């Protein structure tokens, strides 16, 4: 995935 | 102890005596993505503030993604 | 049009002229597990009301399960 | 023996074996529920901490939870 | 999984 | 010609092959941001749509975006 992390 | 850690959703190996935590946030990209949510494990517990929501405990696999357990 | 249909996360094939959407609503579970997040394709838009948080878009993959963009 | 076998949900296994469901949290755990796998082997799988398995040995009897 | 849906 | 191959991100494929960057949202797009799929290949893949390739063909030139 793009992102390193998860965003709520 | 065993705690879930992001990136990864499986369950990971701690040391005995650490805590498992969620830990809701606002890093750098707050205004695009909203708040992150990192699960970890810790020796201590991460802190409680006006921006931050934390969730510790103390048994395996205690820290999956939090939910709204109500409407 | 391509759309995102719960339970999978992965796109599929939807006729021409459906919309994506998302919606966000109590089911039977609400006061245990919260509120339920469906992403679906359909004729016609669903309705907004006091409980329903709703998106519809016309475009592929439009309805990923939503988030809030802000702290 | 007849054991559910997931994402079947019933399948004819060796007399001998046994059906099994394990059920365990991932970090979706609040979001779908636990984990899922129905299976059938010769003998009881081995699994690890946070992993619940019940093996039983008479036809069907491991359904869905 | 055992819920056949996604909550929030 | 060097490439990028996910999830190590720098391998040698033979010369003739092109390098790769496949972004594509599943339902996890705004929590986690695109799939990225990073590659050789003898041809530039076909695929589908919402799926975008960049292909190219020199050295370590599909770094992670």
């Amino acid at each position: 995935y793009m992102w390193d992390g998860w965003y709520m | 102890i065993r705690c879930f850690i992001t990136p990864d959703i499986t369950s990971k190996d701690c040391p005995n005596g650490h805590v498992c935590y969620t830990k809701t946030w606002c890093d750098a990209f707050c205004s695009i993505r909203g708040k992150r949510v990192d699960l970890g494990c810790a020796a201590t517990c991460p802190t409680v503030k006006t921006g931050v929501d934390i969730q510790c405990c103390s048994t395996d696999n205690c820290n999956p993604f939090p939910t709204r357990k109500r409407p």
